[PDB]
């Protein structure tokens, strides 16, 4: 089956810049059947680029489409706030009949943030049903690749967490973390001191945030 | 100008026209034959290109049948008379879309429709190519949608008739 | 206008069916052909079948071959996909597209319709529970936790809705035992803690649920 | 499996090797080597190599023209090429031989875009027109900068055998240049 | 020979087929489309002054598109698909045409059919001139009568279909 | 006001302009000057004045093939203009010029009906179709007895400006003689 | 390229168009007119010597008036209208007919059906000859037969229109 390789699967640049989105594919495919698209998370995708070099109604005249052989390349002379989105390369005729790209991310370039790190102890009404939850909150940072980690009574636990994102955001431009760590009412009083180990590149040394239970 | 050959090969047929491919111009495959109702897109239509095909192999086997060998293979009837029997600007168009890495018309393979039952026949359109490799069934699939349609359309026409 | 008219979305259990619908609006249907395209949870794109024009040949992704029946009325002009036995990882958005697949034009998806969500799990309808999430001791950080709830979505505001600013309400995870959850946490000066009341209006729309839960510092 | 229900996909593919009384076929081998087969004992190899086969810059084409000695079809298809050649100013190398009808004409290629050895590799991609695109990189990408990593281009007459590999042959080829003749070239 | 050359703008429209003119085709205009069952009869027709002219904007649009820019505006590959794109005889014509003191067509001006309410479009013929100064109104008034006409002999048939 | 009471009659002119990087544009200022635009940048210019600009008599080509040092494309119009004049026995009236890539061509016309200023006058109103009626008395009156008051035809090359002022640029004029080509021509 | 010349001798007559032969343009016959259904099929079909003809002598017929004399004879203007007018090709497949002894035409006698009531006439197609002999009436007669049938058919849709 033929494999569609977008690269880089995250990418970060500023209003006024060129992007060069690349899209490898498995097998020397045909020019004419490529296309681009710019999908938004709250509505369908839109069709950019068809056939690797026509440009769709609608389209505005700074996305080109590029490529032959197995490389193909979708291009923004200078950037929007609306063209920060995903974007997906597609070649129809081989297996399966419609191939997908994986995922090229494009976010603004903030200045590198630290995280402000909070954690949370499992309320007495949630203790009283018989399950708690430890809220390791990270706010506000840049980039979004961060490692959180699970230390109880120094001991680290792994798979019983489980991390949610925030998409950047629309002035600060920042992105936001909870990590979520899940256990028993029995298993929680069996230990007494609970922390998250936030790793982050705009840390100069891993902080870690701790309370003990009572 | 415009192609002016016109080729019979209706002897023997239930219907006067109609042109029929022997085994020796098809690679790896036996005769076939194609109905007076399909040839007769190929005096009209100034696009096909297995029409000037058609008139290419109807001149090869009449100049061959019909004029004595000459000493060492003379090229100086084919040029005088390939004007009037392709069109030199379907080959040139396909020139320009292979130029434009487009899926051009390598005039080698070509595809019809043939029923299943009653045996009839669409007109041969070319199977074209890009970068050396013949397009899969399914970049054309909505292609055959319109020509087989042309079929029960042209079928309805012969009941009302 | 050239538009695809979407509908079908719907919750069922693992192995019962769903038919989904897409309506052609100002175009000649029967003229292109359809597609069936959905996006996991959290995943990329994906293609899920595709039929041609006039309905003569049908094709299915690996996934989705025998479970899935592709198949269009022509003189309706409307679009349709059955998803008999369905599983847990069919969950996704689904979108219905045309093409165009000929010798004069390339291949490309113009048209497309809105989102259709399709939730396949075994879990069935509950109501949320909202657990409180306060600091203790120049600004401090307090939310909720609405935990265990079904299906998808829900809508929390802060303080009646006035208070906006700081706000981050955190995209839901679903847990191990098939239920819904997430937290939605606000950043406020710590010299309003005891002072400013804080309240975060939780609402489920499924179920009809409404809390409104006090978030006070211990 | 079939179309409407009741209509079935066939094809056919011709064979164009019966064409050879008649008209020239055009096919290539490798990357180097390309045919042109003038019936079915006569024909001619064009080739692409980075050795030269002439090294004296002349054309005698008028002593070859008197002591008419080589084949009148073979001398239609080179003269078909040159005449086809647009934008042809540097005759230098063009390098030509005729020793007793043995025809061989040989193009420098050695010299950017739009030089002399653009006109010549346009008009090559046109004579063997099945499988072409090997001896240039991404053919479909360009037309007017048009340009192969070999220096020399050498037409040698040849004998008829099954060159036919990479291609099938093809008339397609020959036929397209009739009309481009004695266009674009200059006073 | 006979032109060949086949424009597709059928994305993102009602139905496939049918060309558009951008706003920087037209002067002083914005952007104008036409109906595929109008530019159909650029396919057939040999005589028409305004389909030679779409085969040569929607080459060029190809042409700019699909090939890297030459060093400085070349000329060769315009000359060998000229034949494929337009007419010489209907240009020749059209000399001839002015040689005679016979209104003639130069090519810029043309002029349609556009109904007031259901939008339908008919083939843009040519407007003719003589000594430099446009045709009035008045002189081809039988003119547009049998191409109002055909509007509705056509109309006619949408409905019979 | 209204055609059938249901049909509007609108109208559309063409920008022939765009075309410019694809073909070239004929187009005219005045009575005098007529252009040819090949690009955005590069030119050609047709006068008819009574100034001669080359006193000389000759016509050294094939030296200027060889100093390759013109651009292609304009010596495939002024190419296309000659060729496309049919009956030049009359090579005195025939004057060029090209140092240093510099392209100029004159053309004697003073010297009745069916002279060798006849045929250039010819081929010079097809080259420059949008307007050359200007140039000449009673266009349309004849063909063959076709007549200027002028006596040199001087063709030059220029840089880019907006020139077109009679007439709308146009490539209908060089399309049409490119199969007049090496037609007409004397041995 | 593609023929373009338009003939118009519509002038006094019953209906527009359809074109007529005086007597100076026939040898030993008065003159014959043919009705605009039938001349409309010279606009169509790319393979007709008679209409070819048509487009020869209108213009002969307005060279002559539309400019003035040349002074001895000119042939600069026929040579480069030469391709608008008739078709090469057509007169080059009947060399090929003459070539391979099969009967050609040599663009002298026609022959066409004319109605002895209605007066209805049809296009009139070439009368054939080889080794400089015109076929007799019987030779092909099955011809006038496709032609006489299209009569009764091209009759029949006057009365549906
Ligand atoms: C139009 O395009 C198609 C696709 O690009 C193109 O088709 C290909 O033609 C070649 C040449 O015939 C085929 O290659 C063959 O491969 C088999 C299997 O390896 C070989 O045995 C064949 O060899 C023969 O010829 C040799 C030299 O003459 C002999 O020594 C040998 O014994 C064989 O007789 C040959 O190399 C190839 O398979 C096809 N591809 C497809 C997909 O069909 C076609 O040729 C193009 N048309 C024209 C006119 O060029
Ligand atoms: C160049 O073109 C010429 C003419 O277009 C072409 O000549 C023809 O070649 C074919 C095949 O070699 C000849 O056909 C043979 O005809 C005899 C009877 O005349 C048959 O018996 C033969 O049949 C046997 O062989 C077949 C395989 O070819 C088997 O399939 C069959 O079952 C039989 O066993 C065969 O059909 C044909 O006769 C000549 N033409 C003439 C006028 O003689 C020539 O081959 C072309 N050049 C090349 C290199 O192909
Ligand atoms: C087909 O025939 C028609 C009619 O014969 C012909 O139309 C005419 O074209 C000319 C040239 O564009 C028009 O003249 C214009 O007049 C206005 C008003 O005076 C001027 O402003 C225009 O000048 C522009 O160009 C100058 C030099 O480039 C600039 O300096 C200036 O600022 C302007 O931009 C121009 O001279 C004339 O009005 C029309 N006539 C009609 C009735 O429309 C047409 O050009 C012919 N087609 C072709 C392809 O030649
Ligand atoms: C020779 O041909 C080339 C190509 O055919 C041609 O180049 C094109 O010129 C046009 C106009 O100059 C360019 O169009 C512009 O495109 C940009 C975006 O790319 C638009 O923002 C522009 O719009 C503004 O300007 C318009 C007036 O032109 C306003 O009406 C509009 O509201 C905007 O304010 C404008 O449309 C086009 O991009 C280029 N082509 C390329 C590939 O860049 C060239 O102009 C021709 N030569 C000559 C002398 O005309
Ligand atoms: C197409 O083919 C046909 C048949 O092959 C061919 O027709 C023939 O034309 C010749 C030439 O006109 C005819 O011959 C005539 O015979 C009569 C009777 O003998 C003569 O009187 C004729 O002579 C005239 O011309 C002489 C010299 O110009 C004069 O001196 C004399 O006084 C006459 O005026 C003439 O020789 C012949 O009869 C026909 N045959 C048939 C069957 O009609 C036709 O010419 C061919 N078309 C073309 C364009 O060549
Ligand atoms: C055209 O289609 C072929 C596949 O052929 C089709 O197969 C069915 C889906 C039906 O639709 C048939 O009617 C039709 O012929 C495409 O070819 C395929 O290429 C890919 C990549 O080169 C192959 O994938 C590989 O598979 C091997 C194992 O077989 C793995 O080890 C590799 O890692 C890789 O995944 C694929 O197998 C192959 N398919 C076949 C049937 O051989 C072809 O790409 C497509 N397009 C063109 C231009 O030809
Ligand atoms: C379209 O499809 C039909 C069937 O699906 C094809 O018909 C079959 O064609 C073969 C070969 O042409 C025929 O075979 C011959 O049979 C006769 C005896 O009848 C035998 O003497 C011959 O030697 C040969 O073997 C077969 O009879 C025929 N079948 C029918 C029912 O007609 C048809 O050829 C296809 N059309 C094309 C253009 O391929
Ligand atoms: C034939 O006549 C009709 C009306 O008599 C023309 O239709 C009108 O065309 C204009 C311009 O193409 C349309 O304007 C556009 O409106 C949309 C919003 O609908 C706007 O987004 C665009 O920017 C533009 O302003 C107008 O809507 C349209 N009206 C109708 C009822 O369709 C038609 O263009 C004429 N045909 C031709 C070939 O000129
Ligand atoms: C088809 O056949 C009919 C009759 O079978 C031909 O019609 C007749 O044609 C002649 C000559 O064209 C007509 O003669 C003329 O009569 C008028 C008076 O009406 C006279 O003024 C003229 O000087 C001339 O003598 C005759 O009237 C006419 N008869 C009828 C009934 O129309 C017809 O010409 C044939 N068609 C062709 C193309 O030959
Ligand atoms: C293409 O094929 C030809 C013929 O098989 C190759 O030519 C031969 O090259 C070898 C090595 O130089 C010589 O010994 C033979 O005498 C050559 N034969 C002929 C007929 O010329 C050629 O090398 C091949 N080219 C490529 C790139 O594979
Ligand atoms: C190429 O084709 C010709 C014509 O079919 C073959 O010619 C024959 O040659 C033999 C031996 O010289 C003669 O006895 C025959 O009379 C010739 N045929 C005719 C019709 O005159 C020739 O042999 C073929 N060559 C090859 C290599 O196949
Ligand atoms: C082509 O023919 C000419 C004419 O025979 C050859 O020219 C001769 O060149 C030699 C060496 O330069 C002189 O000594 C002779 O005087 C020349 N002969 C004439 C008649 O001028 C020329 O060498 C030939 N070229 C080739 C490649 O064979
Ligand atoms: C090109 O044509 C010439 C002339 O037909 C061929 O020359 C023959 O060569 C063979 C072998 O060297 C000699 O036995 C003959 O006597 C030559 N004939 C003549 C008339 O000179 C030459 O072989 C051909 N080229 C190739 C590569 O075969
Ligand atoms: C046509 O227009 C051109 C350009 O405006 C005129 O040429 C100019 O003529 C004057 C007077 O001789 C010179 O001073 C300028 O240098 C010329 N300019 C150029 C660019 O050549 C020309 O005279 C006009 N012709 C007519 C008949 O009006
Ligand atoms: C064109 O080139 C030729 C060749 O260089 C020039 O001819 C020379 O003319 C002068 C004067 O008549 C002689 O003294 C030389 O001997 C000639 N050279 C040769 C090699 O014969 C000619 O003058 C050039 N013409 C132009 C207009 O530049
Ligand atoms: C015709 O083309 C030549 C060559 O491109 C132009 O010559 C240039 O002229 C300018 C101004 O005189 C000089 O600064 C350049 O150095 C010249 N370039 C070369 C290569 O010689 C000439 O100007 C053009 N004609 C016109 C009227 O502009
Ligand atoms: C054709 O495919 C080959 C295979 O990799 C590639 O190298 C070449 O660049 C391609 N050419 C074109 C014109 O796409
Ligand atoms: C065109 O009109 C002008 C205006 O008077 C006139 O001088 C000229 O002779 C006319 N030309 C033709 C060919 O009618």
């Amino acid at each position: 089956d033929i494999v569609l390789t977008q690269s880089p699967g995250t990418l970060s640049l500023s209003p006024g810049e060129r992007a060069t989105l690349s899209c490898r594919a498995s097998q020397s495919v045909i020019s004419y059947y490529v296309a681009w698209y710019q999908h938004k998370g709250g509505q369908a995708p839109r069709l950019l680029i068809y056939g690797a070099s026509s440009r769709a109604t609608g389209v505005p005249d700074r996305f080109s489409g590029s490529g032959s052989g197995t490389d193909f390349t979708l291009t923004i002379s200078s950037l929007e706030p609306e063209d920060f989105a995903l974007y997906y390369c597609q070649y129809y005729g081989s297996s399966p009949l419609w191939a997908f790209g994986q995922g090229t991310k494009v976010e603004i370039k903030r200045t590198v943030a630290a995280p402000s790190v909070f954690i949370f102890p499992p309320s007495d009404e949630q203790l009283k049903s018989g399950t708690a939850s430890v809220v390791c909150l990270l706010n506000n940072f840049y980039p979004r690749e961060a490692k959180v980690q699970w230390k109880v009574d120094n001991a680290l636990q792994s798979g019983n967490s489980q991390e949610s994102v925030t998409e950047q955001d629309s002035k600060d431009s920042t992105y936001s973390l909870s990590s979520t760590l899940t256990l028993s009412k029995a298993d929680y009083e069996k230990h007494k001191v609970y922390a998250c180990e936030v790793t982050h590149q705009g840390l100069s040394s891993p902080v870690t945030k701790s309370f003990n239970r009572g | 100008g415009t192609f002016t050959w016109t080729l019979s090969d209706s002897e023997g047929k239930d219907t006067p026209g109609g042109y029929c491919l022997t085994r020796w111009m098809l690679i790896e495959a036996e005769l076939k034959c194609f109905g007076n109702t399909a040839v007769a897109k190929c005096n009209e239509k100034h696009d096909e290109e297995f029409c000037d095909m058609l008139r290419l192999f109807d001149f090869n086997k009449q100049a061959i049948q019909r004029l004595k060998a000459p000493a060492q293979t003379s090229i100086q009837l084919i040029n005088k008379a390939v004007n009037a029997l392709i069109n030199d600007q379907l080959i040139m168009k396909n020139h320009l879309r292979d130029i434009m890495c487009i899926p051009y018309c390598n005039y080698s393979k070509y595809w019809y429709l043939n029923h299943t039952t009653t045996g009839r026949t669409s007109l041969p359109k070319c199977w074209l190519v890009s970068n050396g490799s013949y397009l899969n069934e399914t970049h054309f699939s909505d292609d055959i949608e319109q020509q087989a349609d042309n079929m029960i359309t042209e079928m309805l026409q012969k009941e009302y008739m | 206008e050239v538009q695809l008219v979407q509908s079908g979305g719907g919750l069922v259990r693992p192995g019962g069916s769903l038919r989904l619908s897409c309506a052609a609006a100002g175009f000649t249907f029967k003229s292109y052909s359809m597609n069936w395209v959905r996006q996991a949870p959290g995943r990329g794109l994906e293609w899920v079948s595709s039929i041609t024009s006039g309905g003569s040949k049908t094709y299915y992704a690996d996934v989705v071959k025998g479970r899935f029946t592709v198949s269009r009325d022509n003189a309706k002009q409307s679009l349709y996909l059955q998803m008999n036995s369905l599983r847990a990882e069919d969950t996704a958005i689904y979108f219905c597209a045309r093409s165009l697949h000929s010798t004069s034009q390339p291949s490309y998806m113009d048209v497309w319709g809105r989102k259709i969500t399709v939730i396949v799990s075994s879990a069935s309808t509950k109501g949320p529970s909202v657990f409180p999430l306060a600091p203790s001791s120049g600004t401090a950080a307090l939310g909720c936790l609405v935990k265990d709830y079904f299906p998808e979505p829900v809508t929390v505001s802060w303080n009646s809705g006035a208070l906006t600013s700081g706000v981050h309400t955190f995209p839901a995870v679903l847990q191990s035992s098939g239920l819904y959850s997430l937290s939605s946490v606000v950043t406020v000066p710590s010299s309003s803690l005891g002072t400013q009341t804080y309240i975060c209006n939780v609402n489920h729309k499924p179920s009809n649920t409404k809390v409104d839960k006090r978030v006070e510092p211990k | 499996s079939l179309y409407k229900g009741v209509y079935e996909l066939q094809t056919l593919e011709l064979n164009m090797e019966t064409l050879n009384m008649t008209m020239p076929l055009s096919c290539t081998k490798n990357n180097s080597h390309h045919y042109i087969m003038v019936g079915n004992e006569t024909g001619l190899e064009l080739t692409l190599t980075n050795t030269s086969i002439i090294n004296h810059k002349f054309c005698n084409l008028s002593d070859a023209h008197k002591k008419n000695l080589y084949d009148h079809a073979l001398m239609s298809i080179i003269s078909t090429f040159h005449l086809s050649i647009p934008n042809f100013n540097q005759y230098e190398a063009m390098s030509c031989d005729f020793n007793g009808g043995k025809i061989s004409v040989q193009y420098n290629l050695s010299h950017h875009c739009g030089t002399v050895a653009n006109g010549v590799l346009q008009t090559f991609m046109r004579m063997a027109w099945g499988g072409s695109y090997i001896a240039l990189d991404s053919g479909c990408g360009n037309w007017d900068c048009i340009m192969t990593s070999y220096q020399y281009l050498i037409i040698q007459n040849t004998t008829w055998e099954d060159h036919c590999q990479f291609s099938r042959p093809s008339p397609i080829g020959y036929l397209g240049l009739l009309s481009q003749r004695t266009r674009d070239i200059y006073i």
